[PDB]
């Protein structure tokens, strides 16, 4: 997920099937 | 294993939706309070 890359270079990472134990962390549906 | 998960190892994976089924039973109880408090007016403008 990135805000593009005209505004900022920040990029947050989600891993489809996860529950945060085998990769701040979120854990949702 | 279910049939999911027997799917699923082979690059089969289901992608939860958007709204969620509490958010559409939201939308569908005020659409039932508009229809009922308002009527038609709450879908043209002002309730």
């Amino acid at each position: 997920i990135t805000p593009g890359t005209n505004t900022s270079n920040q990029v947050a990472v989600l891993y489809q099937g996860v529950n945060c134990t085998e990769v701040n962390v979120f854990q949702t549906r | 294993r279910d049939l999911i998960c027997a799917q699923k190892f082979k690059g089969l994976t289901v992608l939860p939706p958007l709204l969620t089924d509490e958010m559409i039973a939201q939308y569908t109880s005020a659409l039932l309070a508009g229809t009922i408090t308002s009527g038609w007016t709450f879908g043209a403008g002002p309730a």
